[PDB]
């Protein structure tokens, strides 16, 4: 986390886009396989069940492999990207978002995700206020949905995806 | 004196929000005690902002926030840096921004004050004091603002006068000693009238 | 006969059985009749009195079910409990209560 | 009452131990008799502090300890040894294992051995309502402060 600070742009389009998209396809597979086994109910679906848990799991350490150091990267570039708008920078917030709907569908993902954090003892505290640490500045403290990396990455990106739509796309916004 | 020391800005009464979201910008020109915040149309001028519960404001010169007393918020600024002050009377939290980055309490707070009762409403107001310049855009001209796009435009916060002719009204708390009547209701003075 | 019997480990290990006897019945009857000779100008034996009211007493604190049995009897307590102001100790009103 | 209170065989053991007091067999207990069993133990108290103790049990205040008084001071002492720790048993039915939390499993079990039913889903939505930590187990502290799970 310390040495993202110095980043460049170029990272992101070389090194982010890239990793992140192997991390929503695999995403996407999983919960396939999760939506398989619920549409034939079976006593053999136990026999699976604990296999897309693993899945999971193990998604979810490739997730807080990455995040923490993107989350960092966003920071010190959300601004330029606002400024002036950036087609890489609207393409990974897709990817965040996606992996954000698969995560709030899916049930197995955020049990995987908590139990992944508690057992790990992952902060998950640090991670969104080591910057504040960094400029010389109880409650959910194991866990807490508000602090979960995969949340926070997205609402940290959610002012790029707002910013593709025009004012005059809130009324669709509400309809869809 | 105790008083020539502290010169409180506070927009007109006229101009109180008691609904929707809110932005504007403070600069600090100097690095020394300046609040900025927002505060209660009876806001007392012979009262430090945040001291009492009139004011929701945040002190830059060791980074604290001000209501009712002073607790650690944020980190100091210097020359040049932009205060964004943003209230949500929709959600009863107040946000502050310094250079376009949200600042956060010894915590995961993002929000400096929470569960704000709305009631008479509130007003931009700041504090400078001794050997102080700052700057307040209240945003008429949304083009002037420095960090509104960057932190408060996506979010739906809106300039404090976005649609007004002329510039906002402020008043000053004015050092110079006058008579008047004795409140009815001082904690210490009483008059009969015999 | 009535400290015998609260000596004796069985009356209070068995409170079903001594229900199935009718002994609060027999002490109760004995009682009475007692309290009803002289109901208004003397009650004799005063001893007798509170040795059975004392003893119903202790019979209602074993089990809900004797004191719910002693609870059948609960008007027919108060009715003699008139004059069961008289004698001191355990009375008639006392094992009601 | 009596039997909720003391079983059987505490009777049983009630009455030795009363008899153990009356040498004589008349049924009551009296100063003399009393003192004379505290001197086997060791203590040698006076006739002042000897009758105080015999009129802190005895009911009817003739001076003598028969077997109900007895009784009835025992049943004291067996209940209110427990006076707020009813919680702790309550806890325990929840935590099968034996640690310091309620797990979900946990949770599942006392509430398959219940009437009522869950379908494997709605028991997060009280665990984590009575967690407060979030770690997905209900602790001791967190049971008594608020108790959902
Ligand atoms: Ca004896
Ligand atoms: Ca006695
Ligand atoms: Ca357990
Ligand atoms: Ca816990």
């Amino acid at each position: 986390q310390p040495i993202v600070s110095r980043a460049r742009p170029e990272l992101l389009h070389s090194h982010f886009i890239p990793t992140i998209g192997r991390l929503r396809k695999r995403a996407g597979k999983v919960v396939a396989e999760e939506e398989q086994l619920r549409l034939e109910a079976k006593a053999e679906a136990e026999e699976g069940e604990l296999l897309v848990r693993d899945e999971f799991s193990v998604l979810c350490r490739d997730l807080y492999a990455l995040y923490p150091l993107l989350i960092r990267y966003v920071d010190n570039n959300r601004a330029h990207w606002l400024t002036e708008p950036n087609a890489n920078a609207e393409e990974l917030f897709r990817m965040v978002g996606e992996i954000f709907i698969y995560w709030s569908k899916s049930h197995n993902f955020k049990r995987e995700e908590q139990n992944f954090v508690v057992q790990n003892e992952i902060n998950n505290m640090s991670f969104l206020t080591a910057d504040s640490k960094s400029k010389m500045a109880r409650r959910g403290d194991r866990y807490s949905v508000q602090t979960s990396l995969i949340v926070a990455t997205l609402k940290k990106m959610l002012p790029i995806g707002l910013n593709m739509c025009a004012p005059t796309d809130q009324d669709l916004i509400m309809l869809a | 004196s105790r008083w020539d020391r502290v010169r409180i800005f506070r927009a007109e009464k006229s101009y109180t929000v008691q609904s929707g979201r809110w932005y504007f910008e403070f600069e600090a020109v100097t690095t020394g005690e300046m609040r900025v915040g927002w505060a209660r149309p009876e806001l007392r001028p012979d009262v430090e902002l945040g001291a009492d519960e009139l004011a929701y404001v945040f002190n830059g010169h060791r980074g604290q926030r001000w209501h009712l007393g002073s607790e650690p918020f944020g980190r100091p600024w210097q020359s040049g840096d932009v205060v964004g002050c943003m209230i949500d009377l929709t959600e009863n939290t107040i946000i502050f921004t310094l250079n376009g980055e949200v600042l956060m309490s010894d915590s995961g707070s993002e929000t400096a004050f929470r569960e704000i009762e709305i009631g008479d409403g509130f007003l931009p107001v700041c504090s400078l004091g001794p050997g102080q310049v700052g700057h307040l855009n209240l945003g008429q001209d949304v083009s002037s603002l420095r960090f509104f796009a960057i932190c408060g435009l996506q979010e739906g916060f809106e300039p404090f006068a976005i649609n007004m002719q002329r510039p906002v009204t402020t008043w000053f708390s004015k050092s110079l000693p006058q008579f008047e009547p004795v409140p009815p209701e001082h904690p210490h003075y009483e008059v009969a009238r015999m | 006969s009535i400290g015998n019997i609260m000596n004796n480990k069985v009356f209070y290990q068995h409170p079903n059985l001594m229900r199935a006897l009718g002994m609060h019945e027999t002490v109760m009857e004995v009682m009475v009749n007692v309290l009803g000779g002289g109901e208004t100008k003397e009650i004799r034996f005063p001893k007798m009195v509170t040795s059975c009211c004392r003893f119903l007493c202790y019979f209602c604190r074993i089990s809900r079910q004797n004191q719910r049995s002693m609870f059948d009897h609960l008007s027919y307590l108060l009715e003699n409990s008139g004059i069961g102001l008289g004698m001191q100790g355990s009375t008639p009103l006392d094992v009601a209560a | 009452h009596m039997a909720d209170q003391l079983t059987e065989e505490q009777i049983a053991e009630f009455k030795e131990a009363f008899s153990l007091f009356d040498k004589d067999g008349d049924g009551t207990i009296t100063t003399k008799e009393l003192g004379t069993v505290m001197r086997s133990l060791g203590q040698n108290p006076t006739e002042a502090e000897l009758q105080d103790m015999i009129n802190e049990v005895d009911a009817d205040g003739n001076g003598t300890i028969d077997f109900p008084e007895f009784l009835t001071m025992m049943a004291r002492k067996m209940k209110d040894t427990d006076s707020e720790e009813e919680i702790r048993e309550a806890f325990r039915v929840f935590d099968k294992d034996g640690n310091g939390y309620i797990s979900a499993a946990e949770l599942r079990h006392v509430m398959t051995n219940l009437g009522e039913k869950l379908t494997d889903e709605e028991v997060d939505e009280m665990i984590r309502e009575a967690d407060i930590d979030g770690d997905g187990q209900v602790n001791y502290e967190e049971f008594v402060q608020m108790m959902t799970a």
